[PDB]
RNA sequence: UGCCUGGCGGCCGUAGCGCGGUGGUCCCACCUGACCCCAUGCCGAACUCAGAAGUGAAACGCCGUAGCGCCGAUGGUAGUGUGGGGUCUCCCCAUGCGAGAGUAGGGAACUGCCAGGCAA
RNA sequence: CUUUAAUGUUUGAUGUUCUAACGUUGACCCGUAAUCCGGGUUGCGGACAGUGUCUGGUGGGUAGUUUGACUGGGGCGGUCUCCUCCUAAAGAGUAACGGAGGAGCACGAAGGUUGGCUAAUCCUGGUCGGACAUCAGGAGGUUAGUGCAAUGGCAUAAGCCAGCUUGACUGCGAGCGUGACGGCGCGAGCAGGUGCGAAAGCAGGUCAUAGUGAUCCGGUGGUUCUGAAUGGAAGGGCCAUCGCUCAACGGAUAAAAGGUACUCCGGGGAUAACAGGCUGAUACCGCCCAAGAGUUCAUAUCGACGGCGGUGUUUGGCACCUCGAUGUCGGCUCAUCACAUCCUGGGGCUGAAGUAGGUCCCAAGGGUAUGGCUGUUCGCCAUUUAAAGUGGUACGCGAGCUG
RNA sequence: GUCUCCACCCGAGACUCAGUGAAAUUGAACUCGCUGUGAAGAUGCAGUGUACCCGCGGCAAGACGGAAAGACCCCGUGAACCUUUACUAUAGCUUGACACUGAACA
RNA sequence: UUUUGUAUAAUGGGUCAGCGACUUAUAUUCUGUAGCAAGGUUAACCGAAUAGGGGAGCCGAAGGGAAACCGAGUCUUAACUGGGCGUUAAGUUGCAGGGUAUAGACCCGAAACCCGGUGAUCUAGCAGGUUGAAGGUUGGGUAACACUAACUGGAGGACCGGGGGUAGGCCAAUCAAACCGGGAGAUAGCUGGUUCUCCCCGAAAGCUAUUUAGGUAGCGCCUCGUGAAUUCAUCUCCGGGGGUAGAGCACUGUUUCGGCAAGGGUACCAACCCGAUGCAAACUGCGAAUACCGGAGAAUGUUAUCACGGGAGACACACGGCGGGUGCUAACGUCCGUCGUGAAGAGGGAAACAACCCAGACCGCCAGCUAAGGUCCCAAAGUCAUGGUUAAGUGGGAAACGAUGUGGGAAGGCCCAGACAGCCAGGAUGUUGGCUUAGAAGCAGCCAUCAUUUAAAGAAAGCGUAAUAGCUCACUGGUCGAGUCGGCCUGCGCGGAAGAUGUAACGGGGCUAAACCAUGCACCGAAGCUGCGGCAGCGACGCUUAUGCGUUGUUGGGUAGGGGAGCGUUCUGUAAGCCUG
C-alpha cells in the first residue's frame, strides 16, 4: 500500500561562509525558516534565501530565541 | 475509500456516453435534454476532427462528471430499445425468410402459426418459385416478395 | 570626573529568576475631568487630550543574598578515520580527533554614544 | 402579402383500364434432321419485377488489426502523477511489490497596506454549568492557532482584530539553484500607471513545500503580418484566453476483446517440471535443566517448562552448469558401507529367586520371508522363524533389464 | 486341462522398410582407483594408493554416450487459427429517391 | 561464445585444399592535404575532344524576425541601466579518410504475406448412411389437379464414425493448406562469424525517459584534436553549517513500578498526568569522529583541471569490508551509499579454490635484496636459542554442561597450647511417645527437636529388621603427625564430537616437541626492488631547427573502445627497362 515516495526538493545550504558570491544567488534552500535574513540578505515568497550584493557570506547568532542568521560583507 | 480503478472505469462509462451522444444525430439531441453549453461543445466536436474531437469529448466527459447524467442515460436507453426492437424485428423477418427458402412447409408452419391470416397457397407458390430461382441461378425476386409479404403480415398483426 | 535618570546598539541566560534594603533630588507611574482630539465588536478596560495636587502601593534602576536556572574547565569514558589481529552477528592493538552529563570554578552582568538633577 | 377561388399552366400521391417498353426456363414458325442462340406472330403480368448511383441498419459469413509495463516459478493479487516524515549511512542526492499518510481543492477573500491584540496546559468563585459551554483573577509564554494529512519555521509573530483597496496589473528582468534536456523555482533592478501609508517601505498572490497535462490541432478578439496579375475577399502566421482521470499522467493510433495442450519460427536455467552444493524458521534423533511421578526415593522407566549437540529424510530462499534435452514415479539382478544392532556373541544394572526379562557398552563376522491392500516411495493386517532394522549412493543403476 | 474365467507354448493371420562390407562419434590424448575442492558430482586440479606392453571372450560402474536449436514451460508492441454484443470495413439483405419506366382517366 | 565470473559434467568444431563475409550509389557533418582567395566553381552541351569553349547554375563575403519590414545592426514593448540574435576570424573547389540517413547495406540463420500458374495417374475427392426438396409409385380426394398416408431414386454438400477441392488428415505418406518465377536476398529489440602485424592511450554495467525494461535518445565515463588559467589533487592553517555515532528525555510516542486517579460498572477496569526505568529508522533541551565545499600556503603529480568538435563502448555487474532496508541480525536471497578485486592483471603464499594475504609483468641475463608465507623432509631454509604450557594426536573442528588431568594468581578457616587422615575403643539408656496407640521405638511422617553420669553420646544421618535387634556416623580418649578442605581467574586438555565408494575435520611422512604463548638472530621466499645490457611513447635542456641525439627524468598489465605506425598478394604506368632454357 506505501511506497510512494516524492522527488526530493534539492533542500540544503548552497552558498557558505567565507565564499564570494554575485547578487541574486541562492544561499539556503530550506522549507522553513532555519536560518534567517540579515545585512544585504532577502527572504523570497517560498523562505528562499539571496543575496542583494556580492560579498562574503557569514554565519551569526542574534536574538532573544538564540536564531542563526545569514549576512554578506562587502569583501 | 474509493478505489481508483473504479474512477477509471467511470471515465470510460462518461467517455463511451459522450461518444455515443456525440454520433447521435439531430433530431436525437432535440430529444435528449442537453443543456446550451453542453449542445454548443458536442456540435464543435462533430464540426472537428483528428485527436481535437476526442479531446472534445474528453472535455464532454469531464463536463459530465460533475453534471447530471441520468436523463441523458434514459433518453439514450429508450431510443437504443427502440433501434433494438426494430433490428429484431428486421433479424426475425430474415430468419424467417431463410428457413422458408430452406425447409419449406416446416417454416410455412410457423408462418402460418404467427399470422394465421397468412395465405398457405401463396406462401407455398412463393416458396416454389425461389427454389427454382435458387437452381437456375435468377435474381431473388421470389425471396423479396416473400419478405414484403411477411413484413405486410407483421404490420398488419401490429 | 563620580552618585544617578531617559533613549539608542553589542554581547544577548556567568548576562536570567526567588528574598531583603534603597529612590522621588532629575526622570517614570498612578491620578482629577474627558463635554470638546481620539476609543471600545459595551466601557477613558487599552490608547489619547490640560494638569500635577500627592505619593512611590505596583512597575521600574542599584546593592547583597548562591537559593535555583546557566556557563564551565582538567582527566576519564562512549564514539570515530586509517592498517592489522582475534575464541570475528563482537572486541583489541598503534595512531589522529573526540564526546554528553557531572566535576574545580564563575555567576547578582559588562560595555560605546547622546540628552538631564546633584556634587565637581 | 395571413385568411378567398370559377377560370388558363406545372408536376407529386392514391384508385381503375390498356400495352407500346420490359419479363416470358408460355406456345408456334425459320437458320435448324439444332433441348443453345438469334429473326417474326400470339397469350399472360406490366410500368410492376429488375437494372446503375446515393440513402438507412443488419453486419466474423468475409478482410486488416489489437488486447501495455512491474511481480520470491507461473497464474492471481497489487502499482503507473504530485507532496510531507524515516528508511536514506549528519554536503547534496539515494532504490526496494518498505513503513505512515495527504493531494488532481479553495480563497475577489482567507490577498496587499496601514494601526493594534495575543491560547492552552490547571486551579480558584459563581443559576442551569458538573471533569470540561460563558464570566473575573492567578503559575503560564506558544506546547493554542498557523483552512487541508504531514514537515519546518511563525513572538519582530507568518497567529488574531480594524479603515481603504485589487500589485492576483502591464513588457521585462542581470544573476542564481535545479535538473541530460524539455522545463521548473527564486530573483535585485528597469519603463508605465495604480492600492496603503506623513515615510523610510510593501503589494509581480495565499507563511512555504502537493491542487497538476508539454507538443500538434479547434473556438473566441485583435493584428492588412502575409494575401500567390491588380483591389479585395478567402486561406495561412503572431499574440491572450478557453479546450485533455492523453490517471499507461515525458503524453507511439481520434479508433481494438479470448485463448490455440490444433501450433510454427528465434531466444530463455535472465526462467521452469526433476536432480548436487550454499543455506536451517520448521521437523527428526540424542543430551542438560528435569518440577515431580514411579510404596517413598530425580534418573529400573518416564521426566512438566526451557536450554544444548548430529541429520538434512517434508514444509523455507538463489538457481552457481545443465530448454545445441536432467526421459519421472513402480518393479527385477547387484548391492558395498555405519552401527543410532532385528536378532546372532561377550557383557553392567533392578522393583533380575530361573525362562522371562526392561534398560545400557562393545561387537557388522552372519544373515534379516510368504500372502490381501496401491502403477505407487510409503502405510495396515495374517502365518513361521533368530529376525523379517534403518539409512545414503543422481528420492542408484531404462550407456544392467522391465513401461 | 475338452470346457468354462482366463493365462502360457508349438505353427499362421492382423500390422511391423538394418544393410553398406555401414553406422551413430570424433578438438587432441601416453584416456587408473579413492579423499577435498573446483561455474559446486574430476580419466586431466592438491594429497594418497595401485598398475609389465598389447591382443582375444564376457560384465557394465563411469566418459553429465549418440538419435529430436525440448516432445515440459515461458518470452516476441513475431506469424497463422478459429470466437465475438473488441476497433476499422466488406459479400448478401432489405428503405426510399433519381433514368431505363409508360398512355388514358376520377 | 553467452554469462561479472569457465577445461570445468553451460554452447560449438574430424582433418586437409579451395570458396567468404563493412564494398558501391545518392545527400549531409567533421579531420589531413593542394590551388584560388572575397572569389571559387562548373553541370548538361559543343568539343580532331582526360585539352579548350561553355558563368546556365551552386556557396559565403551581413544578418534579425514567421512575415511585412529594417539593416551593422534587427526582434516583444511607447523604449529602456534592458534582454534575444548579428560585426570586430575567409569562403570555395578536388582528393583521401572518420560518421550520419536511404538503397540488400558487414554476412548467415526463420515462420509468415501477395501475385500467375504446375494442379488430382500417389493421396483427399464419384466410399456409405443420414438430414434431405426435386422424379416416379401405391393409397383419400378430385372428370382430372394441388395436398397429404406409406415405398423407391438422392439432390444436396454436408452432416457422420492449390488462397481451392476433397486424423499438422490429403492434393511428392509431418499440408485447417505443396511447389514453382517474382515483390523478396521480405522483416526479425534474436543465434553465430567478421581473416595480417607493431606502438600509445584505454572505461562501464551508473542517473533521466521510454506501449519501456536483454533495446534505445541525452547525461555519467573512455579515446583523438583545438584553446585556456597555481587549472585541478593530497596535506597544513582558517569559515561555516548537520542531527549521524555517542549521550539524553526539553518535546512526540512506547513497557513497567506506586500514586493523582476523570470516566466506567465501591473489595473493581481506567483517561489527562507525576518521579524513575529501558527503547525509538519515522524524539533531540546536547552532540561528535568522518564528509561538503570556500580563502591562503611550501612541496610534489608529463595540466593529473576546465570548454568545444570527431569517434566509441557500455546502458544485466558478482564477491569481500564498511553502516543499513526486507528475509528468521541465514545464505553464494534481494535492494541501498562508499573502497578494493575481477569484469579490464598473471605473479608468490593459504595443498588445490574468481571474490582470502602480499604484490601491478617493456624485453633479456645461470646476480643479489625483499613483501605475505615458511626455515625436520617431501619442498628452500633453524631438527636455532631464551622462560613457560600440553600426556589428550589436544595441535589436526565444533557449543551450554560435569569434573582429584595439569602450572600459577588473590586469598579463608583450621594449624607442634601437635592441622587432615591413619592405627586401638565408646556412641550407653527413658525416647516400646503422647501422636494415625495397627509396631515405625530416629532410621516415611504431625512433633517437641528436651532431660542425670559426663574425656562422650542425639529424644537421631546411613546400612540394616514387619517394628525389635545388630553394623557405621554426629563427637569423644591412647600413638604418630605437620600440612588439609572448599569456590573463582584460570591458559593448555577430557565425554558430549556416532553414517554410509577406500584412511579423509594436520596434505602426507611423521612429530611428546618437529604442537602453542612472547622475543631475537639470520636464511628461504614474487615478474616487488636493486646489478648489467637492448627496444619504444613523453616534457625539456645542448646542438640538429624536417633528424641524430651529449642526454635528464618518466612511462611501456589490459578487455571493449579510440589514436598512431607498418608488412603480405592481384592488376595499371613506371616497364619496348631488369632477370630469365
Amino acid at each position: 500500500r506505501n511506497g510512494r515516495d516524492s522527488e526530493a526538493k534539492r533542500l540544503g545550504v548552497k552558498r557558505f561562509g567565507g565564499e564570494s558570491v554575485l547578487a541574486g544567488s541562492i544561499i539556503v534552500r530550506q522549507r522553513g525558516t532555519k536560518f534567517h535574513a540579515g545585512a544585504n540578505v532577502g527572504c523570497g515568497r517560498d523562505h528562499t534565501l539571496f543575496a542583494k550584493a556580492d560579498g562574503k557570506v557569514k554565519f551569526e547568532v542574534k536574538g532573544p530565541k538564540n536564531r542563526k542568521f545569514i549576512s554578506i560583507e562587502a569583501e | 475509500w474509493v478505489s481508483k480503478s473504479e474512477i477509471k472505469r467511470d471515465a470510460e462509462e462518461l467517455k463511451r456516453l459522450g461518444a455515443e451522444i456525440v454520433d447521435l444525430g439531430k433530431n436525437a439531441l432535440d430529444k435528449i435534454p442537453l443543456d446550451a453549453d453542453l449542445r454548443a461543445a458536442i456540435e464543435l466536436a462533430q464540426r472537428i476532427k483528428m485527436e481535437g474531437r476526442r479531446r472534445q469529448l474528453q472535455l464532454i466527459g469531464k463536463m459530465l462528471r460533475q453534471r447530471d447524467v441520468e436523463p441523458i442515460r434514459q433518453a439514450l436507453d429508450k431510443l437504443k430499445n427502440r433501434h433494438n426492437q426494430q433490428v429484431v424485428l428486421f433479424h426475425k423477418l430474415e430468419n424467417l425468410r431463410d428457413r422458408l427458402i430452406d425447409q419449406g412447409d416446416d417454416a410455412i408452419a410457423e408462418v402460418l402459426n404467427l399470422w394465421p391470416d397468412a395465405d398457405r397457397q401463396q406462401l407455398r407458390t412463393l416458396i416454389r418459385n425461389a427454389k427454382k430461382e435458387k437452381e437456375g441461378n435468377k435474381p431473388p425476386k421470389s425471396a423479396r416478395q416473400i419478405f414484403q409479404y411477411l413484413r405486410e403480415l407483421a404490420e398488419n398483426e401490429g
